[PDB]
């Protein structure tokens, strides 16, 4: 019985004062559970999570639910362990908070249960495994200039309302329903009315009861927001280690992760960094990035959606996380502005499978080529911004008038995107819209109008709706 | 075994444990304060309660700041810390070549133990003025653009500085591929990275014989900060042990602003005061500590040089950044990697008008210099008579001749992934293209001629880069023009 | 950061202890101040209590820690009129650490697996005296049923360990 | 496979190791001490003193 | 009066002593400590005090790395500060921070007079009345950057441009011509740079006449603090004694002031704009107001500056300009067009090129160059694009003589004898400006775009277009 | 153009779903070819077919405050 006051209530932060010799080890879960004794105090059920050592034997906690009842001196369980989440075949069709208990109204889990604890290490150099081989999507521009890695780490930059969620629904649509393997969705930061939606079409296009969906959406503390993707890692790791098993992560947010360390940040008595974030950015971000690898037994591949503040790409938060992606897609606010979707930043955006040996050489030659005449109109927006089209030498008006046509072709209708136009949306295989950005680098189809590219799959469809413009 | 267990019990001799301990205050964030401690040095050894090493950087009247060189979750307040009795030091040797290693010298690959007899500290004092030589040797690179327009001699750190994605880590492995022929030792000390994409990296070095002479150094993005900031220190170490024997190290520092920036971390849970973008004030000391420690001995001292090429990532082009200021005002040339020309076709993106070199044409072989002196002329009238280019009537006939020139240069330039070109080449293929001989040949053709034109030279001709490769200078310029003209003949233009 | 303040206020004690030539009245006063402050945690709570008037806590100090001598009053109620009178245990752990230095006693801490005699721990005290530097020095013995069969001892901020050092050296210079 | 070999052994070598550590305290727990513990003291401060 | 270590906070170390024994601001401080067992370091380090702390404790900066030091370490108090020797000796030696020969040349005697770092400034009532030009035979310097005896200059050059070999024909000059001894300082800028530069010393003979004080990059802070200061302790002996006409090198006195930034953070300073010391000014200005030209000799300085990422607005390039006299720019695309000094004749301005200064006849000559070599620098791109058949008939003319004057502004160098085999010249300031009015006024037109390139004076223009068969 | 309405579009009451799409298209396409109108002969489309719609798509869509029409 080591059992320990409350001393400070700091926000989100917590902290609790035991016996000498008796202190917790880092991260291990904390519990207080109290009855409310008389009319002027509450019912809490809260649960504390071990983050400093402060001397005089007090320990520095982060809370992982609201703190507002906190009364100085309560007693407070120490359970011996970090935040232990049930984990195993019980996880899959089931939603999950932070803490691995169900909030999806079927059940709860037995003790009996196998659970694992949320901390662990990263996998170390000799578990790794670097093969990279193309996970095909259907999108052009993610299957033409940055294809994505299956078992690698894909990232989905982008800010406020630029195409981000539906682009990641649309991934989720054409990569997890035929995987063939086991799905973890984890909400970290996102709208609860996306966790409403998501559970819905999972539950009709029957993608779950292969899933694990853990949901920290931005109605939750700081302390629940650092932890989600940790527990939606561990669901993952499970899969991955003991049955050896290819696993989808799908990550909206991750951003949140590291702003909700930031708001902790002040309160755990750490001094401020650059822009406001932690000292600890990319120590926080690496214990949690390294570890979402594939090994030997079995592989995830992740795809991360990115939020971008105030459109600032220099942000530490988002500079500090392109090195741990091996494919990345920059969404523009400029490309959306255009009507342009999926406004993907065609040069901005790379992968480590573009290479001629990875993907093949008449494919690396096309995509090549078009980020070729995409940089050279990026360079004339001067000239066409202030003097117009009509200085250019013959050669450039040749590189603007196909590099519109390929800017606009790089757009493309979603099957996601039927409930905002009603277009029913495309799925278009690598070798078509390699074919088809080659037809359009070899000038076949200089003759048709350049609003008949915008949101179309193939190169068939671009000229039957140029037919039925009228060319 | 028992036999040796049995013989080591009878060697065995029993002691009294003597060690000079202290109790722990704080524990986080891979920072620890301690009471006690009374007769620690500053930078020193010290070790906690698991194993879990330390360094004791902040030597305060009544507590001592030791940082944390390990996972700090088994270490709890009460703690003692046991004073080791000597400074930070790293296991040195010609064991770790082949090995990815720990910054603190643990093997990380997983082929067995590092068997070192001897250490380094990894604060040791840079060769002064009078211990060093004048750059004067080739590094040579196997990149045309850095191997004629930028040149990297033994004994000089270059900055290559660019975005993400630019192709600075490629310019790395390639060269430390080019390294197999010459004595170099090359060291790759890979900072805050993904640890795939060290696994990727030392895989393209064993793919093509590379780590036979090379030392992989990781401190990945998982481990704690203090190993983020003693990596380049103990990368410069395993250099400095040959450097100081007699051979030539080449040590590739991968991102130091993630050094930095886990430098800055380091400073900020010591609780010490920020300066600009919150780094602290000795951040310009931090990286000249390491970046004058390569240098070029003189013949009293040895003769042995380290070469280092570190590695500066920007944001979005901002190159008047706080850290990217600081390391160009070090290193002696800089290696600009721009994606405005990476995107244009022009790979690698060396930006050869704003890239420097200091030492430059002391780096170069006297083959080199003859060659590349019209070659950056030629580069620099196109890269001036460009702008005119853009938009306009025309220009001339005169200076158009220029700008083909220009043209066919830039395609000279472009390489390849991991495909070093040895020099005796180079100086061959930038002798046809400054003396005209290209001008016959359209700019969709130079690549194709380059790479034919190598495989003439291998097996026709070769009495030139013999000599090439033994006195270092042109075969007498008549033999030449009748091997490229007889190869002339033999490509056929598309 | 209150070891280093509680060390100026200690030093200061200690320069007048010796000036005056009273050390041994200070000395038992300072003791009988933190027995007493250890005995009653309630008193630095009431002292903190702010619509008491400094008069008045001043009054309490004058009439409670009476008995002991005039500059350890002094400086109790200076410690009250700058506001560190939460440091006073403290001060006394730094003022006892600083006598004992005068007198030239030394307190370690012994760990065995049986009590020692009365004799032995007096010979400890002769070989270690020498050792460290006093004239004089102090074995706390505790009972500690894990360690087997030998001593350690701890003096200052050494370990003379030398009881399970041997199995533990053995099973490391094996492996 | 080398490698394999020589790590396997190394590791069952420290379980054995590890076996014969506990022992090693259970048995001389064992062992009558009353001569032992005055004779190992006297010892011990000698040992000290001398080094 | 010898003291314990309390803290040891990077290159900051916090000494404690006796009451009453404590020492002044600045004095030197010795920490000379042998290992007592195999747990130690041998220890060599001199701190000098910076502030004086509650209860008898000296926060101190270290000139050397602080790694090995024990907190109880004792202290040795000098009693004065940082003491270095000067006179005679300095000549053709190279000096660390300390006063101590870097080179193994061997070590000075205890005899010889050692003059402290820190000095007051020389006083209103002893500085010369009015400004004396600083003669060094260069036809750039003398003619349209005129350096005055006793201030200070800017070099903005970086590599590959010839700034070391400026450097040693100004000693060369100076020491031939004005009895002048040159001192090099090099404060926190890349010790293979120094190396060469000293190896050029060895060469060209420039060496037995300069004293060389060397603390790099690798040295602490606080080295690169009293680098600056102990090559200007070691020009103000001569200055103050043989009444000599002195040269001061200080190379990026940018490093004077950022490691000024790197100390104070850690010396418990609130941090000023930008991040640099709130104390910069001040300690630029002690730095600064002790070269000067008293009525006894002179010390001029000619110092390089960084500017970092050309930024010229932040505080410490900004403080470094506010006591500059003059700037002499070196230009790449002078060095590769052939033009020895590659001083870029534009952009090089001063303080002393005004007629109450120079004269007259100097100023107009002066302003009439830089007026027709401005001219020629906006007909660049017309010439590059669209021709010389095209430009007019009074534009080529400008291009004409600004060609013959461009290419008069080089010279042949006494320390580029050895290089080239011609032995050099030094050229007065009346025989140039009568040269550029003779070539303004259109007397050297029909000789040929050579025969300027390289010379000394106007004759041997006319001797060398002879040669050329013209 | 920058006014989006996600989980609207589902709300409607199934006559806007019906009429208001090509009044988007319509809108859209006056307030994109408004800016490169004043220039030149215009074509037979951007005549009447789409400045001369959009003009009465703006003078439809404005109202006067404190005056709300019932959705029919
Ligand atoms: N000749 C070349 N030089 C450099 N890179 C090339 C070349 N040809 C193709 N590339 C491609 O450019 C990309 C450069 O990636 P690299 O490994 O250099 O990343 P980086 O510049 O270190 O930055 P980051 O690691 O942040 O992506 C590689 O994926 C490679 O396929
Ligand atoms: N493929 C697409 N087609 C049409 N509109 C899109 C497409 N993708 C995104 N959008 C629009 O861009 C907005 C982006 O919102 P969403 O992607 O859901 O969240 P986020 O704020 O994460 O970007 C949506 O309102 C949607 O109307
Ligand atoms: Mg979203
Ligand atoms: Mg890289």
């Amino acid at each position: 019985m080591t059992r320990g006051r409350v001393i400070q209530v700091m926000g989100p932060v917590v902290d609790v004062k035991f016996e000498n010799g008796h202190l917790p080890a880092i991260y291990n879960a904390l519990k207080i559970q109290h009855k409310a004794r008389n009319e002027n105090e509450v019912d809490i059920d809260l649960t504390l999570e071990v983050a400093l050592h402060l001397g005089d034997d007090t320990v520095r906690t982060i809370a992982m639910a609201s703190t507002d009842g906190l009364i100085r001196g309560m007693e407070v369980i120490d359970t011996g362990a970090p935040i232990s989440v049930p984990v195993g075949e019980v996880t899959l069709g089931r939603v999950f908070n932070v803490l691995g208990e169900p909030i999806d109204l079927e059940g709860d889990i037995p003790a009996d249960a196998r659970r694992d604890p949320i901390h662990r290490p990263a996998p170390k150099f000799e578990e790794l495994a670097t093969e990279v081989e193309i996970l095909e999507t259907g999108i052009k521009v993610v299957d033409l200039l940055a294809p994505y890695i299956k078992g690698g780490k894909i990232g989905l930059f982008g800010g406020a309302g630029v195409g981000k969620t539906v682009l990641i629904q649309e991934l989720i649509h054409n990569i997890a329903q035929e995987h063939g393997g086991i799905s973890v969705f984890a909400g970290v930061g996102e709208r609860t009315r996306e966790g409403n939606d998501l559970y819905h079409e999972m539950k009709d296009s029957g993608v779950i009861s292969k899933t694990a969906m853990v949901f920290g959406q931005m109605n939750e503390p700081p302390g629940a927001r650092m932890r989600v993707a940790l527990t939606g890692l561990t669901m993952a790791e499970y899969f991955r280690d003991e049955q050896g098993q290819d696993v989808l992560l799908f990550i909206d947010n991750i951003f949140r992760f590291t702003q909700a360390g930031s708001e902790v940040s002040a309160l755990l008595g750490r001094m401020p960094s650059a822009v406001g974030y932690q000292p600890t950015l990319a120590t926080e971000m690496g214990q949690l990035q390294e570890r979402i690898t594939s090994t030997a037994k079995g592989s995830i591949t992740s795809i991360q959606a990115i939020y971008v503040p105030a459109d600032d790409y220099t942000d530490p938060a988002p500079a500090t996380t392109f090195s741990h992606l091996d494919a990345t897609t920059n969404l523009e606010r400029k490309l959306a502005e255009m009507g342009i979707y999926p406004a993907v930043d065609p040069l901005a955006s790379t992968s480590r499978a573009l290479a001629p040996e990875i993907v093949g050489e008449e494919h690396y030659q096309v995509a090549r080529k078009v980020q070729q005449t995409l940089q050279r109109y990026k360079e004339l927006q001067d000239i066409i911004a202030i003097l117009g089209m009509d200085e250019l030498s013959d050669e450039d008006k040749l590189v603007v008038h196909r590099a519109r046509r390929i800017q606009f072709f790089l757009s493309q209708n979603f099957h996601v995107a039927e409930q905002f136009t009603g277009q029913p949306g495309s799925y278009v295989p690598v070798k078509e819209t390699v074919r088809g950005f080659k037809e359009i680098l070899e000038g076949k189809y200089d003759h048709l109008p350049e609003d008949a590219f915008r949101l179309v799959g193939r190169i068939e469809e671009v000229v039957e709706k140029a037919k039925a413009m009228g060319v | 075994i028992s036999a040796l267990i049995k013989q080591q019990i009878e060697n065995y001799e029993s002691q009294i444990q003597v060690s000079d301990v202290g109790t722990v205050i704080q524990v986080g964030d891979g920072i620890a304060r301690a009471h006690g401690l009374d007769n620690v040095m500053s930078g020193e050894l010290v070790e906690f309660a698991n194993g879990v090493m330390g360094m004791a950087l902040n030597l305060e009247e009544n507590n001592v700041g030791i940082v944390i060189l390990g996972p700090y979750t088994g270490i709890k307040e009460g703690d003692e810390v046991r004073r080791t009795g000597r400074i930070m030091e790293v296991p040195v040797g010609e064991a770790l070549i082949g090995r990815v290693v720990n910054p603190l010298g643990q093997p990380v690959d997983g082929l067995g133990p590092v068997e070192t007899t001897e250490t380094r500290p990894i604060e040791s004092p840079a060769p002064g003025v009078m211990d060093r030589r004048s750059v004067h040797e080739p590094l040579q690179t196997g990149i045309k653009a850095i191997d004629a327009l930028v040149p990297i001699g033994r004994g000089q750190r270059e900055l290559i500085i660019g975005d993400r994605q630019t192709g600075k880590t490629s310019v790395a492995i390639d060269t430390i591929i080019n390294q197999k022929d010459q004595n170099m030792i090359s060291i790759y000390v890979a900072i805050g990275q993904k640890e795939s994409t060290v696994r990727t990296v030392v895989e393209t070095l064993r793919k093509h014989g590379a780590l036979d002479y090379t030392i992989v150094v990781t401190a990945s993005a998982s481990q704690p900060a203090p190993l983020l900031f003693l990596a380049p220190y103990a990368g410069v170490a395993m250099g400095e042990y040959f450097m100081y024997k007699g051979k030539h190290v080449l040590v590739v520092y991968d991102d130091l602003s993630k050094q930095a920036a886990a430098y800055r971390e380091l400073s900020l849970l010591l609780r010490r005061p920020p300066g600009r973008e919150a780094y602290p004030g000795d951040i310009f000391y931090l990286h000249s500590r390491l970046l004058e420690r390569a240098a070029k001995l003189s013949d009293a001292k040895g003769g042995g040089s380290l070469t280092a090429l570190p590695f500066v990532e920007t944001q979005a082009g901002d190159i008047s950044a706080y850290i990217p200021t600081n390391v160009i005002s070090i290193t002696d040339g800089q290696i600009f990697l721009q994606s405005d020309l990476f995107f244009s076709g022009v790979r690698p993106a060396i930006n050869a008008g704003l890239s420097v070199s200091r030492v430059g044409g002391a780096a170069q072989i006297k083959a080199m210099k003859k060659v590349a002196g019209t070659l950056r002329l030629d580069l620099a009238a196109y890269r001036e008579l460009e702008a005119f280019a853009q938009f306009g009537s025309d220009l001339d006939k005169a200076t158009q001749a220029k700008l083909a020139r220009g043209a066919r240069t830039v395609e000279v330039l472009k390489q390849d992934l991991h495909q070093p070109i040895p020099v005796e080449k180079q100086v061959l293929i930038i002798y046809a293209l400054t003396r005209g001989f290209l001008d016959d040949i359209p700019v969709e053709d130079v690549r194709r001629f380059e790479k034919e034109f190598y495989l003439f030279l291998d097996q026709n001709g070769q009495h030139l880069l013999e000599h090439i490769r033994t006195t270092k200078d042109l075969p007498n310029e008549d033999d030449l023009n009748k091997a490229i003209e007889a190869f002339k003949k033999t490509f056929v233009v598309s | 950061n209150q070891e280093v303040i509680a060390k100026r206020y200690a030093s200061a004690l200690f320069q007048i202890a010796l000036e005056q030539g009273q050390l041994d009245r200070i000395e038992e006063d300072v003791r009988a101040v933190r027995q007493a402050l250890a005995e009653n945690g309630e008193f630095l709570s009431l002292l903190s209590y702010p619509k008491l008037s400094l008069d008045q806590k001043k009054a309490l100090i004058a009439e409670a820690f009476a008995g002991v001598s005039t500059p350890v009053q002094n400086t109790l109620l200076l410690l009250l009129e700058r506001h560190r009178f939460g440091l006073v245990p403290e001060l006394a752990e730094q003022f006892l650490a600083l006598v004992d230095d005068a007198r030239g006693i030394a307190k370690a801490v012994a760990y065995s697996a049986r009590p020692l005699t009365d004799e032995e721990l007096r010979a400890l005290s002769d070989v270690f005296a020498q050792k460290v530097g006093k004239q004089t020095l102090e074995i706390e013995n505790i009972i500690d049923p894990e360690l087997i069969g030998g001593v350690r001892l701890r003096i200052g901020n050494r370990i003379y360990d030398g009881s399970v050092s041997g199995q533990l050296e053995r099973i490391r210079r094996q492996l | 496979i080398e490698r394999e070999k020589e790590q396997a052994m190394a590791a069952l070598r420290e379980q054995v190791a590890s076996l014969s550590v506990l022992i090693a305290s259970k048995v001389i727990e064992k062992e009558l001490t009353e001569q032992d513990q005055r004779k190992l003291i006297e010892a011990y401060i000698k040992d000290v003193q001398e080094v």
